[PDB]
RNA sequence: CGAUGUCGGCUCAUCACAUCCUGGGGCUGAAGUAGGUCCCAAGGGUAUGGCUGUUCGCCAUUUAAAGUGGUACGCGAGCUG
RNA sequence: AGCCAGGAUGUUGGCUUAGAAGCAGCCAUCAUUUAAAGAAAGCGUAAUAGCUCACUGGUCGAGUCGGCCUGCGCGGAAGA
């Protein structure tokens, strides 16, 4: 019931500009969830999008299940670079590695669905392709 | 053609009378008679009617198409009836009843005063809303159809005499 | 507007437009716009069904003309009597027979190209029809 | 798709069912999308990808599949009555994991029939090898 | 800007006739430039044709004034701008014989 | 209403129809795309 | 293999061909060899079918006239100007 | 061609509908007001002046509107000239 | 044809933009769970959000579909 994932980077606290009234449309507050948030990153680095699931259920007590950082900027960390490519196919950006792209897909196995590694590994290294990261 | 293929069946407490091309069916809520095309040939199959064309009838099976739906309604509506739920939209508006009379403000000088047909009984759970029952779906349809005419809804806002299920499409007013 | 760069002679008979046409097969592209009715075309409504064409395969693949307008018709000015010799040359028309394949195109698929000749065919006065290559 | 790939589809539920001896039965009138992710991550985690949802239980496409071996699943085809082949292992436990995937949310539709492959009966059989 | 050939012909009867036939014929073409203002009425031929075609010419060439008398009065004020020129308070400053500051 | 002698679907929700002997076309969607042969 | 049932012409010449092409068939001869040519009378839908094929031209066709298969190839075809129709067809013996 | 008198005005019209107004209606880039466009519709109605011989046109001021055409560009054995 | 469901993961593809998250534009237009799902066909927003669609599976249970050639009709079609 209204699970929608609209945040940003986590270092961010009250991310107030970026989403806005999406994160507060009913009776739900802007502090709840910015509260819920930093409990959470907590337990890890900060700068990085988090996105969490969320059930805005009417006693006012939401139940929220976060997943891993995005592949998008886990693989942009991997290129080290900030931007993939525009007009990708001409000219070539960065290269990119298999093994690498096994250790990236590897740690964020546990969340997504996929028991043999080596299909997301492929899924990732298409979407380097796409990125503009031919491997 | 195939929707005359399906024979209508006549559930306990439906007394089918068949007279050449005119067809009276009795049921709880009420009693229904109808003709038919020549073209049709009706058969009573001992719980059921079945319909087809008379042999040197050119639109033989789309009248028998027609008959079988219009018989079917019938069934449907001596057994349980039909029902319209109109649902007026716009502040100002309402409806009531007196017997069978629909009183309706929608916005005009003068009192809009709808009388029913013999058939149809309407009634008002709140004053938005005017659901209205009977036996003959023709009648029933052209009973809202004649009430939703009286103010049909507008594009901007969707106000007026709308059917509930009806969707209203509403247009912006671009500037 | 297609016209002949010289001609011999500056004015022309009427002449008539009888017969069926030479050019029938489909010969450079792979799909032919065939004018199953008779008349002539002006260079004016040639150049009007190439545009359209042309413009609907987005300059893609290739078209011929397999007409060319080469017949001079005259017109006497506004007010003026029936005598006193030939009008002026106006405009160029092709002579089209039944059989006549007016336009070819190829690079392009099938589909597109009967959208291309449809385009083209609302702009010609002949009625037309759609053919394609055929092996012998 | 054309009677070619219908053929393909046909020899190759042959063949699972040639191959694997235990299997399971759901019928999806309010199966979500949830549960049935769930019933392929299971298959996941526990083996490889040959494990499918397949619906193929038609009067004449299981039905016609079947006479091959397990004849006695030919009567189940009434009623939409899905499979879910079981290569490896005696007796593996995915049995009773349809059991919990008709308690968690389902309007009971499968009704679990369970196809007696040790020709037992309908009712859920608890016991496996451990 | 150019305003577009919207020309719109209307064809009366001629002024100053002379003439039992030409009493009762409508040779005259009055043409009338759209989003313009320009009306003219054309009668020094014969016939309606002459006189449209020359409506034609005239339209053009009323449109071509039109541009005349226009740039006329952009050269006027372009002259008038060298006498409306204040030799005073500067907008900018430059100094020596090398332009040196602004 | 577009009154025209070539009356076309418009969309995919346009519907030829023949009313009382003349091809109308009827839109669920758009009522821009109302159209009557004549 | 493209099999085409034929007749022999009884009568030959223009009128004769209108004719046939008003009553859904066409003319076509069979030439080549030291045989003298055979004119035929063929069903136009049945060959207008089988030409859509473009092995129709290539291949070896049999043509059975009289009870007799004689074995030719499509060497030339007289199409109408304007219209999905055969005029006539040449078969060279083959 | 042993004569079928022209323009305009006046007087008196009559018909058509490709409708100016009034009437009905669809779509609208139709909120309303006011429009735009198309469809139906010919019942009735549908300016006065200044200038010019004018028709027309421009202008002034009206009007719901100041329709478009046919009628020997209706109408001189009806008038004017 | 109607009827029930899914229509997802990478991904919210990166830019230039004020913001662009399928739907402002440019280009790539791929890969994964695969019965199936387009870096998105349409609708929807400030951007989202959100509703259909492609496709797919389910129920039903005999025809159905659109191209061709053709006969005869229909609209296009207003005047004193
Ligand atoms: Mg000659
Ligand atoms: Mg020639
Ligand atoms: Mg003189
Ligand atoms: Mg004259
Ligand atoms: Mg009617
Ligand atoms: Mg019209
Ligand atoms: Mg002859
Ligand atoms: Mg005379
Ligand atoms: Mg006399
Ligand atoms: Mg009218
Ligand atoms: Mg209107
Ligand atoms: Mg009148
Ligand atoms: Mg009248
Ligand atoms: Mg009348
Ligand atoms: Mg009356
Ligand atoms: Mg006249
Ligand atoms: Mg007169
Ligand atoms: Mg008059
Ligand atoms: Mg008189
Ligand atoms: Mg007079
Ligand atoms: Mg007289
Ligand atoms: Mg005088
Ligand atoms: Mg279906
Ligand atoms: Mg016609
Ligand atoms: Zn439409």
């Amino acid at each position: 019931q209204a699970y929608v994932k609209l945040q940003v980077a986590a270092g961010m606290a009250n991310p107030s500009p970026p989403v806005g009234p999406a994160l507060g449309q009913q009776g739900v507050n802007i502090m709840e969830f910015c509260k819920a948030f930093n409990a959470k990153t907590d337990s890890i680095e900060k700068g990085l999008p988090i996105p969490v699931v969320i059930t805005v259920y009417a006693d006012r007590s939401f139940t929220f299940v976060t997943k891993t950082p995005p592949a998008a900027v886990l693989l942009k960390k991997a290129a080290g670079i900030k931007s993939g490519s525009g007009k990708p196919n001409k000219d070539k950006v960065g290269k990119i590695s298999r093994a690498q792209l096994q250790e990236i897909a590897q740690t964020k196995a546990a969340d997504m669905t996929g028991a043999d590694i080596e299909a997301m590994t492929r899924s990732i290294e298409g979407t380097a392709r796409s990125m503009g990261l031919v491997v | 053609s195939r929707v005359a293929k399906a024979p209508v069946v006549v559930p306990a407490g439906v007394d089918v009378k068949i007279n050449g091309q005119v067809i009276t069916i009795k049921g709880k809520n009420g009693e229904l008679t109808r003709t038919l095309n020549d073209a049709v040939e009706v058969k009573h199959a001992d719980n059921t009617l079945t319909f087809g064309p008379r042999d040197g009838y050119a639109d033989g099976w789309a009248q028998a198409g027609t008959a079988r739906a219009l018989l079917n309604s019938m069934v449907i509506g001596v057994t349980e009836g039909f029902t319209k739920k109109l649902q007026l939209v716009g502040v100002g508006y309402r409806a009531a009843v007196k017997g069978n009379v629909i009183n309706l403000s929608l916005g005009f000088s003068h009192p809009v005063d709808h009388q029913l047909p013999a058939g149809i009984t309407a009634e008002c759970p709140t004053q938005t809303e005017i659901v209205l029952k009977g036996a003959d779906k023709q009648v029933i349809g052209q009973v809202a159809a004649d009430l939703r005419a009286y103010r049909r809804p507008e594009p901007y806002k969707g106000k007026g005499v709308r059917y509930a299920d009806e969707v209203v499409r509403t247009k912006e007013a671009k500037k | 507007m297609l016209q002949p760069k010289r001609t011999k002679f500056r004015k022309m008979h009427k002449g008539r437009n009888r017969g069926l046409a030479q050019g029938t097969d489909v010969s450079f592209g792979s799909f032919g716009l065939k004018a199953v009715g008779r008349g002539r075309l002006t260079a004016r409504q040639i150049e009007a069904a190439r545009r359209a064409m042309t413009r609907a395969v987005k300059r893609q693949g290739k078209i011929w003309i397999r007409v060319f307008p080469d017949k001079p018709i005259t017109e006497k000015p506004l007010a003026v009597r029936m005598g006193k010799g030939k009008g002026n040359v106006e405009y160029w028309v092709a002579l089209i027979q039944p059989g006549k394949v007016l336009y070819e195109m190829d690079g392009v698929p099938e589909e597109l190209a009967r959208e291309a000749f449809k385009l083209a065919a609302a702009k010609l006065p002949i009625k037309t029809t759609f053919v394609t290559k055929t092996v012998m | 798709a054309l009677n070619l790939q219908d053929k393909q589809a046909i020899v190759a539920e042959v063949s699972e069912v040639a191959k694997g001896a235990l299997s399971a039965v759901v019928a999806d009138s309010r199966g979500v999308t949830v549960d049935k992710m769930t019933e392929l991550r299971k298959a996941g985690r526990e083996a490889g990808v040959y494990m499918r949802v397949v619906r193929n239980t038609l009067l004449r496409r299981a039905v016609e599949g079947t006479p091959f071996e397990c004849l006695k699943d030919a009567f189940v085809g009434p009623t939409l009555i899905a499979y879910s082949m079981e290569h490896p292992g005696a007796a593996a436990r995915l049995f009773k994991e349809f059991a919990k995937a008709n308690a968690k949310f389902e309007v009971k539709a499968a009704a679990f029939e369970g196809e007696l492959i040790p020709a037992s009966q309908i009712d859920r059989l608890a016991t496996l090898p451990t | 800007q150019e305003q577009s050939d919207a020309i719109r012909y209307e064809t009366l009867r001629s002024s100053g006739p002379g003439g039992q036939h030409v009493n009762k014929t409508d040779s005259a073409v009055r043409a009338t430039h759209l989003a313009s203002g320009i009306s003219v009425k054309v009668q020094s031929e014969r016939s309606q044709h002459a006189n449209k075609r020359l409506a034609r010419l005239l339209i053009a060439w009323k449109l071509e004034q039109q541009q005349q008398e226009n740039s006329a009065a952009l050269k006027s004020q372009r002259r008038m701008f060298h006498h409306q020129i204040e030799r005073g308070n500067p907008r900018r400053t430059f100094t020596g014989m090398a332009f040196i500051e602004g | 209403m577009k009154v025209r002698a070539s009356v076309k679907k418009l969309c995919r929700n346009c519907k030829i129809v023949k009313r009382d002997g003349v091809i109308r076309v009827i839109c669920s969607a758009e009522p821009k795309h109302k159209q009557r042969q004549g | 293999m493209f099999t085409i049932n034929a007749e022999v012409r009884k009568e030959q010449g223009k009128g004769a061909s209108r004719r046939l092409r008003a009553a859904n068939k066409f003319p076509a001869i069979i030439y080549g060899g030291k045989e003298a040519p055979l004119a035929i009378e063929l069903d136009h839908d049945k060959v207008m079918n089988m030409q859509a094929k473009a092995e129709f031209y290539s291949e070896v066709l049999t043509i059975v006239v009289d009870g007799k298969e004689i074995k030719v190839k499509a060497q030339d075809v007289q199409r109408h100007p304007y219209k999905p129709k055969l005029q006539h067809i040449d078969f060279v013996r083959a």
